[PDB]
RNA sequence: GCGGGUCGCGCCGUCGGGCCCGGGGGGCCACGCGCGCGUCCCGGGACGGCGGAGCGAGCGCACGGGGUCGGCGGCGACGU
RNA sequence: GCUGCGGGAUGAACCGAACGCCGGGUUAAGGCGCCCGAUGCCGACGCUCAUCAGACCCCAGAAAAGGUGUUGGUUGAUAUA
RNA sequence: UAGCGACGUCGCUUUUUGAUCCUUCGAUGUCGGCUCUUCCUAUCAUUGUGAAGCAGAAUUCGCCAAGCGUUGGAUUGUUC
RNA sequence: GAAGCUACCAUCUGUGGGAUUAUGACUGAACGCCUCUAAGUCAGAAUCCCGCCCAGGCGGAACGAUACGGCAGCGCCGCGGAGCCUCGGUUGGCCUCGGAUAGCCGGUCCGGGGUCCGGUGCGGAGUGCCCUUCGUCCUGGGAAACGGGGCGCGGCCGGAAAGGCGGCCGCCCCCUCGCCCGUCACGCACCGCACGUUCGUGGGGAACCUGGCGCUAAACCAUUCGUAGACGACCUGCUUC
């Protein structure tokens, strides 16, 4: 319980606002509502964004208190947030939502025919497995 | 078509606002589990306001005049009456479209219940503020049917457990089928185009 | 085979608090719930389908009991994504809480 | 003023064990077990120490009344630990007037029956709580011992006794009679 | 020594004089070569008039042009 | 008075604004939980728990006084002697 | 400061009286009594309580509280 | 002075549960102590609500009888044909309880504990499934031993708060193109146009001809009665033993 919390040196997602879908990193908390965030390599500029505007993640960084953009970038490239962030399921969820937004009609036709084929095979296998379960439980 | 709404953990005014707005458009909405609709404030204040509402009555003839329902479904139906234009054949037709129930009826046992996030206690209220239960208020004043409704509610909860165990067993079986092989050829299309 | 029209619900007339203006009608169209979402539907054409016991019909094969007052989308309305529409004949006011088809022609796809 | 975290520290001895499935606290020791619910307060209850048993009661931002509330959890946890290690014993001397009071127990120490009650003929019956026992003390005149595990249950039973013995419709400065709480302590002493 | 006016020198400033006398890419609704009529300047540029000198003419068309037309196209009967 | 219209639920005097018949756009006074058109903005800051909460000039109710109920603020006084 | 409270001061009520004339002059029948129904509390008693200069009894001051009671008569046309 | 009305002028009866106000408390911080309170617990009354008692809603149940006669008339199942009225949608979702300072899933051990996952939820309503299938024929790859609809039969009741579809077993007239990938040729290609495709074998009302199974009444008036009555209304009798 309470595995995550804001911290000097924590990367955080941004859901709402003008920098949506862009990771920031908390430098210091100003007063209860807003934190001075910074982006070394995620194309977002050093500013102050609200906590309800951002979204907390799990990865931490070793930032000194109120360090430069240079030291933020060095700790970012030491921690390797980009490849390790691509290699998780959460970015795959966001990428799948973006691909559903970037579907087309021919892609939906292919998804629907593959959907029909997979659901027919799944229905036949569920029928076969419940038949085998009844045949196992009958003695 | 039909909008079967939960009442467990909702607020009276918020749920009445959303139901009274969505019933004028034509979507036939039914609020089920009306005894669990929470009301903000203190419970002594809520029963004091309801006692004042009972005190409001015509002195020359109490029958011809103010009617004061004690069942919580009819409390919510009066709450939606006081918001719809019920003296005209728009709000009158909307109240004809609206159905309300205490407990859960047997068709609504089978049909899936919706939950409105905009009317929830947790979303709208601070968690260190007091609250009340409309079924508790109704049992305290007038509505003598808590012991029957709670018994039938426990019965349908047992029915829901004995259905959910079978549903979870079938879900484990179909995920064993998905764990099995020779389905990935379509998954090469699907994972690229949003598995 | 298949529905080609989007679903919209006739909500009311253009009105203040006391008086109404029956020349412009309001449509709560499904899916749109935002000012930025009621942009694609600018220029669509609407149709209110109703019934009568006499016979004034389209040339679509056979005569039936179907009558339609035609019209089209004028502009947007509110932050909730409501659609104003001026029909060719004004609304019968029985259509409150009922459905008006929004067909996907002349818009800019 | 929206104060950042307040944490209360509880040491738990090796005689007893604590278990939490949430905000429910279950403390089991030598003298039975005792469990309570802290559902309506929303204060984090964490524990640490491999056979060291360090409980922490932590609350974030909150308000001033809620920073007042966070110490109440620590104090009731201390009360539950004392009740499960030692127990609670309330000794009530019957401060009696011209008419004495005949106190007996009926249902194995769960039904206190009071008689002669300042000359009032009405025999009085007080049913106690499930989890508290009653006795008449030895080597002492008209002392009533209430023994239990939960301080709220034992002290509510003592409050029911001292409010059932109440002078009515009189000057209660005169007629100083009733069963009042004389001593508050534990069952197992010297600890 | 502190103030008011003026004169003389230097430093600037996509400043102003179509800035000029003479030298070592872009834009301009800016044009009769023969030679000779006066003003200004250093054989050449501006102006009124004549020495050159607007020489030949409205031919067709598009007009973001004195408040739109199609030299655009469909569809239905004995009870609408 | 001699004066409609939009708000103030309802109104002679209030606030905008004055009236030939209409279409389009915009706005004032006012409002955007439902009646009842409009915040269904992933609105911002802080205060308030009221067993008689509070809710918009005229306007349809209230004082002197008191509160270790909470939130700021001023003047001071103690404390490793 | 149990109960009181001067000198001063802040409020509530229309159960008295006063002030105005806003409606009513082609009429709103003007006192009291009898009978009858409902409501309020600023509580006389009853139910549950707190405080006294409350020993008991009997009283006084307050709170939640209008559910139920709140007479028979001589006098006066009486309200009183 | 009978019957009947009537008298506190005769006689009988008038009934208990809950949440709580005032108040007194418990634990306990704020504020090392204290405290009835700030979150929580207790006792608590002619107050309040319900019980009991009255009339029962444009409120709903369960059950009986449902039209003889000599032609009749009327119900249930499955039928084909025509025609009048009324108004709305153009797939349906067959379901865990509960929390939000916490919760979901999988799983050895004795409903619980340990362990392993995922978690701005993907065992997700920013979702899942028959699904965008216009249809037919030939010819092949993958999947498929349940076949796939039922005028189908028989058993089980799943479910009682307002229930009618779903599941299993044994056969039946049959179907191995019930679905995705490829080849082939056609069906109105109605030549630019709308209300088109839907749960519809839509709701109820009056009749027309055919198959099977059946049904053979009850109110109201009249008359009588008094336990009732202004008139209506209410309770009653009517067999040939
Ligand atoms: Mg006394
Ligand atoms: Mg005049
Ligand atoms: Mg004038
Ligand atoms: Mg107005
Ligand atoms: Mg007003
Ligand atoms: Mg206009
Ligand atoms: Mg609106
Ligand atoms: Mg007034
Ligand atoms: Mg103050
Ligand atoms: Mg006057
Ligand atoms: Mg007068
Ligand atoms: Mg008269
Ligand atoms: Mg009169
Ligand atoms: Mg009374
Ligand atoms: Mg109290």
């Amino acid at each position: 319980v309470f595995r995550r919390f804001v911290e000097v040196g924590r990367v955080a997602y941004v859901s709402f606002g003008p920098h949506a879908g862009k990771l920031v990193a908390i430098v210091d908390v100003i007063d209860q509502n807003r934190a001075l965030v910074d982006g070394p390599c995620t194309q977002v500029r050093r500013q102050a964004m609200p906590f309800k505007c951002m979204q907390l993640t799990d990865f931490i960084l070793k930032f000194p208190h109120s360090a430069h953009q240079k030291y933020v970038r060095q700790a970012w490239q030491k921690a390797d947030i980009n490849t390790k962030w691509a290699a998780t399921r959460w970015a795959k969820k966001i990428e799948a939502r973006e691909r559903k937004a970037k579907m087309t009609d021919f892609d939906r036709f292919k998804v629907m025919k593959a959907k029909k084929m997979r659901n027919r095979i799944i229905k036949n296998e569920v029928k076969k497995l419940q038949k085998a379960a009844l045949l196992k439980a009958s003695p | 078509q039909v909008l079967v709404l939960d009442g467990r953990g909702h607020l009276l005014g918020r749920l009445a606002a959303i139901v009274a707005k969505q019933v004028l458009l034509g979507r036939k909405v039914v609020v089920v589990r009306c005894e669990g609709i929470n009301i903000s404030g203190n419970f002594y204040r809520n029963k004091l306001k309801y006692l004042a509402f009972l005190r409001k009555r015509m002195n020359t003839n109490p029958s011809r005049g103010p009617y004061h329902f004690r069942a919580p479904s009819r409390i919510f139906w009066r709450t939606v009456r006081g918001m719809l234009p019920h003296k005209t054949k728009r709000g009158q037709a909307a109240l004809d479209r609206l159905k309300v129930f205490d407990g859960i009826p047997p068709p609504y046992d089978k049909k899936k219940r919706m939950v409105v996030p905009a009317a929830l206690k947790v979303v709208r209220l601070k968690p260190t503020r007091k609250f009340a239960y409309l079924g508790r208020l109704a049992h305290e004043v007038g509505w003598k049917y808590q012991a029957v409704t709670a018994t039938l509610e426990e019965k349908r909860k047992e029915k829901a457990k004995i259905h959910y165990r079978k549903k979870k067993q079938l879900m484990r079986l179909r995920k064993q089928a998905e764990k099995n092989v020779e389905k990935k050829i379509d998954k090469y299309t699907e994972v690229l185009k949003t598995h | 085979s298949g529905r080609l029209w989007s679903k919209a619900i006739f909500a009311g007339y253009k009105r203040g608090l006391r008086n109404q203006r029956e020349h412009t009608a309001l449509l709560k169209i499904e899916g749109v719930y935002a000012r930025d979402e009621t942009e694609f539907y600018l220029g669509k054409r609407c149709a209110y389908v109703y019934k009568a016991k006499n016979n004034t019909v389209t040339p679509g094969g056979k005569p039936n009991k179907t009558r339609v007052i035609w019209g089209k989308v004028t502009r947007a309305h509110g932050n909730s994504g409501m659609v104003r529409a001026k029909f060719r004949s004004n609304l019968p006011a029985k259509a409150i809480g009922h459905r008006i088809r929004v067909m996907l022609y002349p818009s800019r796809i | 003023m929206k104060t950042i975290l307040s944490n209360q520290t509880v040491d738990i001895p090796e005689n007893v064990d604590i278990t939490l499935k949430g905000r429910t606290v279950i403390v089991k020791g030598p003298r039975g077990t005792l469990r309570r619910d802290f559902n309506h307060i929303n204060v984090e209850l964490s524990l640490l120490g491999k056979k060291k048993k360090r409980l922490r009661v932590d609350k974030w931002w909150g308000n001033r009344k809620e920073l007042a509330t966070v110490r109440t959890i620590c104090s009731h946890v201390q009360n539950m630990i004392k009740g499960v290690t030692l127990g609670f014993r309330y000794k009530m001397r019957s401060v009696y007037a011209h008419f004495p009071i005949n106190v007996v127990i009926q249902e194995n120490g769960s039904l206190v029956e009071i008689r002669n009650f300042l000359g009032e003929k009405y025999i009085r019956r007080v049913r106690m709580r499930p989890g508290v026992a009653c006795s008449v003390s030895q080597a002492q005149k008209d002392e009533l011992i209430l023994e239990g595990n939960d301080i709220e249950l034992v002290s509510n039973s003592a409050a029911l006794i001292q409010q059932a013995t109440t002078v009515k419709n009189k000057d209660i400065r005169k007629f100083l009679d009733g069963i009042y709480v004389s001593e508050k302590g534990t069952v197992q002493q010297a600890d």
